[PDB]
């Protein structure tokens, strides 16, 4: 559903993240912080990367208003909140098997 | 409330005297402690006074540089020290609790009064034997 | 073990845990709120010489805080700066993230000294000090706070009044109200913020203020215009 | 502080009313306090402010003021009222306590 | 169920909270902290405000004991914990359609 | 399933934890930190204590790698994450009454 | 109110809240990710004199941060050390836990002074400054950052280029590029990192550097080898 | 990837993720606990000269902590104050919120110096240092800690022994036991807390202590009353 | 861009002179401000100059210890101060904007030039009446 | 800085081409700038670098260099071109601005 | 374990001597390094000693103010410096490792002994040619 | 520290047992160490503590103590045992190492 409306779009996403053998897992022997990163490359399969850049561009306003409203200096709770709301929407209150509302099959 | 002053102090000219006053039944709080002087045959002179809450002192002009007034809140006492005593300083020195009062009901009025008086301390200054 | 109230049909029902009721419908976390209420709304005394009696110092116990999403406007809140007789500070500096309570009609700012025997000032009744969307078990130095409690549920100008005190941490605490830098009146528990402000205007208008470098303290006559029959803030 | 003025001596027939005055700048916008001093005793507060007195003072003693003049009225003066009397106020321009010179009240009981 | 037992009760709740147009959402252009608040007034409909004051009065003991027991200096997790317990009580373990225990209708 | 493979095992677990009367709950009157602890003793019923020591020995590697990967200095979220994953595994997505996958009985 | 994208069939669909779709299958929290993307990928200008225009100082607004699980490699990132004319620091020290962005091809380090009127430097477009797995609303002193935005979804060597500037916080900002400690060239918006590095090699090779204790500033002739038709980093 | 044990029928079974078992009943979060256990319960050596060998310094790696709800009582715990030869501190001050482990029979307090090459002291086996309901990857200065591991599940007096050392961070570490301020004995790995306390009483009772301003060091004869056949704390 | 210099300064030997120069149409930026001297019947001597960006100054050897050159960026002005004036210093002093330029296209070339000149300030040093 | 050398005077017939030279060390690896100075006027930049001139200068003025010698060519010199001319470069070993002595160009218009 | 001392030192009166001792096979650890003096025809005098672990020193009374004893743990050496040498100081100076030992088994006993001795350093003090 | 006392010389017939004594305050609550000194050699530890000796010492050398007196027994003294012998203890009241004067043991082998 998201269509990129930016002046230009880079279709090749070169990314990094943090996702163990022998004594390597022990901090005394394992890698220093510059070395705890891994990497990979994603291609713009079916326009996915450009759609993603646009999502981040829309997300920013909601996020800044969210942060304005809190007192936490470091917010690490956003994804846990989403997991809770995701699940409450389906199973909070009551489930009715005969309705269109509950994600259950008979 | 009572104020208790020290007994008579008799000294020769050039000496200094420290006259104490002790509160009983109350702390000084934020009231003014004032000293006045009753010379024989005379009226009442203001000498000076303090506010223990802040530790400040004020003096009558004739005693500026001659009199020091202090207090100690842990004992609720006050002291008046006179330097360079002369025979003209023979007098009874009185300790009193001074209230500066404002009337806020109806009409607005201001006045001051001394509510509690000590018995007075006689200080005699004389070269005589 | 913390109760959670549920409001339905404008009725507040505490939800039990032992009895599961399918009727409560929590669809999202936006229905869950932490609300701070003031103790003044229960009719407690708010006047400075009557409320400092509810606070006191202790050592060996650490501070803790919790957050709020919403709260009550305060008629009265406080700001303390208390030192030991030797000049050392009594209250700790507030940590990053603490700001004064956002909406107060009156701020009672008290500057003074006393026997601050403990490490922190704690509320004696178990109530919390309220800061900008944070409830705390202790008082922080220089930061305005309301006094109150918190409930959990499933769904501008102000006037500063300055005071001074000695012997702050004990029963024999003396208090003064500031009129001017060198002009004070004695404070009594019978004097509401309105009385005190009228008293301040009366003194400036009459001109009975210190006109020197030393301080002047006035006592207020025991006969005052007692027109209010111990009315609550809200009457 | 500006000094208060009093007439050094007043005589009253026993049983008569006597008026003791005080004048000065410290009385212009204030009320004077009055004291009774018995020989070899500390001054005793008799009357103060505009309208009252401490307990222990009999209803013989009352007073008033106008302009820069203040006075104490002793009604039905008794032999027991022989005393030195003093007025007292405050000169706010110097913040000095000011006493008048007092007066000797003689009650003509003999 | 909650009945107010306090000396006095203020039945009018004047409240504040933090719940966007043009550049206002951007912190460089938006309001300073004193100005990020909104407000409103609730009336004591059917005794609701007085009941609420009493709830806060009962809540305090449980909350102080809770805080005594932790090591977090700033606890922001209380409502997320409640959402999790709310939902676990109904859907943790197993659901039995024929019993009185599961909040599901056939 | 866990079998202790340590040189020695202490089968008696003497433990402490933090799990109220009158004014005791109020921090001004209640116990100082050294005194907020309770205690008890568990025996190695059916090998339970030795199995537990071994579990902690296996857990450490997963936990150190977990911590390496974050930016939180003080992580208090591990058990809440587990509660969320526990429940998502059973009720996220959809429930199918006729399958082996959903923890529901007809 | 924060959108959450869902990727299925290599298509990015934003998941609605009003419409509940049973098809989204969240089995574990490991499927939830916060990803940081750079603004350079949208084609914004990256050159120092063109990008400092997007940042600015303000007071009365506190900083906030959020975390990341993953992010984009940067072609360009920045490191600022700005002082007031009187020697006072403009930017705050970074708090514990903040480290520079982990992967940059070029680092534009700017040392200089200016009218740093506010408390913190904020992004004017609402974008975040990116640090090691942390997005922040403000710039911290001395720490390398990328400039970007964050999306939420359901599933080595670098070159340092040194610059100097005066009047950093205003429109009349002057910039120099360092070649050597005493050798500078004027900086213009038309000079890419490759141009500047070729320019640096040319100067050392030709030997036209200061051979004394004072500084030398060269201007670059307006005619340059304009072989690139405003190509993007990725062409 | 962190395992979670489940206890049922007094049996500890690790719960799998790949195999979903409907039998586990988590009704509330109060059933989830983090418990700290000591390494001494596995039979590791506890004596100071044998355990400092398990700790060591490194740079480039930041510290991390996690919390506990419950834990084991310790027979042995440690408290270090180590300085560099030039007087600089080796270990960092503990941050707010860190307190010593709540229940120890013996505290081995070691004061000394050495080649503290790194930034922090880390456990070489991957074990954690245990503080008051907090596990940490590093040692903090002056704060008592137990040495151990943590498991996750679905459901007083102490004696201080003082030691001194030189060359703390290397293999050639020398250790002394304090008897008095000027009286020491050499420490060996064969001397248990009971032996050492009996040794301390023997010296005071015999009177063989320094009676001057200088220090005296005694060696203990290799023949000791070896009545214990390498018994565990619990026998 | 223009440079505006002060008018004639006539003084007796031993005096000092401060000659101003104001920029108009541009700030000094990072360009060099240089001063040269035109004595009657002579060519052009370099005296010295500054870089306002850094505040540094350089001088021709014959004026070291005699000439001070400064600037004020809030006004975009520059000043040259000469001490111990002698009759041989009668000259027109010129203010100019100096560009050190590198050609980076094709062949590499270096050169310097003064692009903007002021009108010149005549300074006369003479004991004469 | 090493000084630049110029011949003090050059005469050109009106309408003829004249070559004005400059020599020195500061010309070895650089280009000289040339200025035209009219009586009682500031020097005016005429030609600089290897190949160009500022606007306002007519296409009579051009120049080049080789080795440690530089020159300005004035083609079709006009009466209006009578002026003092100067060469200018920089001695990078001392970082001093160096002017040559200039030359007086006399156009023989009468 | 061995101790290696320096060779003979022959000096005239008034001079000072520094006598070294090197450990081999062991570090000094927490053992005491002690020096004694063997004058010709005499018995053994204690001079003093140190504990390298702490760096402290103790001296026999007859040498207080005359002898300094130090050590360097990076080399496991020790040095004894004697000032104001006189002819009566001719002697062989010995370096030894001293153990203060407590017997804790059965009966409690205390004793000291020197386990490791160096070969001795001859120091001769004489004005003679 | 209080000095230890020894008799300067002892003669033993070859093959006979000899007793070498030591007395003093440092022996009252301690044991003495004994050393054998050969001409031009460092003292060699022979016996120490209450009951033992270092290896290398033959089973001829043993000893004991009582009160403030200590002694070394050399049984079957050999010609090779001619040596100076010394006692050593510590005076804990001054923390001084104390040697006795030693004794010369002469073995009458000729
Ligand atoms: C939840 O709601 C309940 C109900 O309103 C509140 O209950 C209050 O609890 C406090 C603490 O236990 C009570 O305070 C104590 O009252 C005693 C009786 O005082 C009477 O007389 C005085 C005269 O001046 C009146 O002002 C007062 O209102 C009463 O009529 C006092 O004797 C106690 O003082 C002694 O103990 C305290 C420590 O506890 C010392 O600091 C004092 O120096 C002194 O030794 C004390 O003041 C209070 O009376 C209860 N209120 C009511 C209406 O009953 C809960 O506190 C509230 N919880 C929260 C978090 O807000
Ligand atoms: C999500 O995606 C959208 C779409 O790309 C981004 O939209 C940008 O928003 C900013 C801020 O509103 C726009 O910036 C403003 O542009 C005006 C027009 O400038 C044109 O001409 C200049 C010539 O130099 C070009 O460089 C430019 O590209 C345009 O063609 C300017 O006049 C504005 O300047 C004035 O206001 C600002 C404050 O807003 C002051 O600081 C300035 O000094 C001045 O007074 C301003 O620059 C930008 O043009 C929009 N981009 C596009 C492509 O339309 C969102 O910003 C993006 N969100 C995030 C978080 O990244
Ligand atoms: C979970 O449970 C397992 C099983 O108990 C523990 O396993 C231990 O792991 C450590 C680290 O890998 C092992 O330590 C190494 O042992 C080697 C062999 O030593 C033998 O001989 C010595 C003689 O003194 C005995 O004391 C010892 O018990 C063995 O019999 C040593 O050679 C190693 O030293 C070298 O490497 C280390 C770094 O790894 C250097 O610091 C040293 O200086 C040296 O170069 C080392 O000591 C240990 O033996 C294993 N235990 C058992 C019983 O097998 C896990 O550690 C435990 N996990 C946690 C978190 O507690
Ligand atoms: C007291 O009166 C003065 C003068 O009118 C005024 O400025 C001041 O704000 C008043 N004090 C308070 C607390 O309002
Ligand atoms: C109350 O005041 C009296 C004054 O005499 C003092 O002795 C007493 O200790 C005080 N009590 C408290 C609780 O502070
Ligand atoms: C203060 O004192 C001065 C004289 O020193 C006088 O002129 C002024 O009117 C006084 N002000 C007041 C308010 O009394
Ligand atoms: C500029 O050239 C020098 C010399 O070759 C080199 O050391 C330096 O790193 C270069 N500068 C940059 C930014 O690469
Ligand atoms: C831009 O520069 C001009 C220079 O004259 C200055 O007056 C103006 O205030 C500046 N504008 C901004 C937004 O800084
Ligand atoms: C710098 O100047 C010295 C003389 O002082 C000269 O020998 C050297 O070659 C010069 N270096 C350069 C790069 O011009
Ligand atoms: C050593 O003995 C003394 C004297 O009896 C005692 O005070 C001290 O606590 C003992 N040391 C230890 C570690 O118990
Ligand atoms: C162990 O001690 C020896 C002493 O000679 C030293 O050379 C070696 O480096 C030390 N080894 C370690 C791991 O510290």
């Amino acid at each position: 559903v998201i269509v990129n409306a930016q002046p230009k779009c880079n279709p090749n996403l070169h990314y990094w993240t943090t996702q163990a053998i022998g004594l390597a897992w022990i901090p005394y022997f394992g890698p220093a912080a510059e070395g705890i990163y891994t990497e990979g490359l994603m291609h713009n399969q079916d326009g996915l990367i450009c759609g993603l850049r646009q999502l981040a561009n829309e997300t920013t306003q909601a996020l800044q208003l969210f942060l304005r409203a809190t007192t936490e200096l470091r917010t690490f709770s956003i994804l846990n909140r989403k997991a809770i709301d995701f699940l409450l929407q389906r199973w909070g209150g009551t489930c009715h098997i005969l309705g269109p509302d509950c994600c259950i099959e008979p | 409330v009572q104020l208790v002053q020290s007994g008579a102090e008799v000294k020769k000219p050039g000496s200094s005297v420290k006259v104490s006053c002790k509160a009983s039944g109350a702390t000084f709080g934020s009231d003014t402690v004032t000293w006045v002087r009753q010379a024989p045959g005379q009226g009442l002179e203001w000498m000076g006074g303090i506010i223990p809450f802040f530790g400040e002192a004020n003096y009558a002009q004739r005693f500026q540089g001659r009199v020091t007034i202090t207090a100690d809140k842990s004992t609720n006492t006050a002291y008046m020290e006179l330097s360079s005593l002369r025979s003209e300083d023979t007098a009874v020195y009185f300790c009193a609790r001074q209230i500066n009062e404002m009337a806020t009901f109806g009409e607005i009025h201001y006045y001051t009064y001394m509510d509690v008086w000590g018995q007075g301390t006689l200080v005699t200054v004389s070269s005589a034997s | 073990s913390i109760p959670l109230g549920v409001i339905h049909n404008s009725t507040l029902q505490v939800s039990d845990v032992d009895k599961l009721v399918c009727r409560d419908k929590l669809s999202s976390t936006n229905q869950l709120r932490s609300v701070g209420l003031n103790l003044e709304g229960n009719g407690v005394a708010t006047d400075v010489p009557s409320v400092t009696k509810r606070w006191g110092f202790r050592s060996g116990v650490p501070p803790k805080v919790v957050n709020y999403e919403a709260g009550e406007w305060a008629e009265n809140c406080y700001n303390l700066e208390i030192k030991k007789p030797d000049g050392s500070e009594c209250l700790p500096a507030a940590p990053d993230g603490i700001r004064g309570f956002p909406r107060c009609r009156y701020v009672h700012k008290v500057s003074g000294t006393g026997p601050c025997a403990g490490d922190f000032a704690f509320h004696k009744e178990g109530a919390f000090f309220l800061y900008d969307r944070l409830a705390s078990t202790v008082i922080y130095r220089g930061t305005t706070f309301a006094e109150g409690v918190v409930a959990f549920l499933i769904l501008y100008y102000s006037t500063t009044i300055r005071y001074q005190a000695t012997g702050f941490g004990t029963n024999e605490t003396e208090y003064l109200f500031e009129v001017d830098n060198l002009t004070y009146v004695q404070l009594e528990s019978r004097f509401t913020p309105q009385f005190l402000l009228q008293l301040n205007e009366t003194i400036y208008a009459s001109g009975k203020r210190s006109n020197t470098t030393g301080k002047l303290i006035w006592k207020v006559n025991p006969e005052i215009d007692t027109t209010i029959g111990e009315w609550a803030f809200w009457e | 502080g500006s000094e208060l003025t009093q007439d050094p001596a007043v005589s009253v027939a026993l049983g008569q009313t006597v008026r003791i005055t005080c004048q000065g700048d410290s009385l212009r916008n204030y009320y004077a306090s009055w004291y009774q001093q018995k020989p070899r005793q500390a001054p005793v507060l008799v009357f103060y402010g505009k309208n009252n007195r401490p307990s222990g003072i009999p209803d013989r003693f009352s007073g008033s003021s106008s302009g820069n003049t203040a006075s104490l009225t002793i009604s039905g003066a008794q032999a027991e009222d022989e005393a030195d009397y003093y007025c007292n106020s405050r000169d706010s321009s110097s913040n000095h306590l000011v006493f008048g010179g007092g007066t000797k009240l003689t009650v003509l009981s003999q």
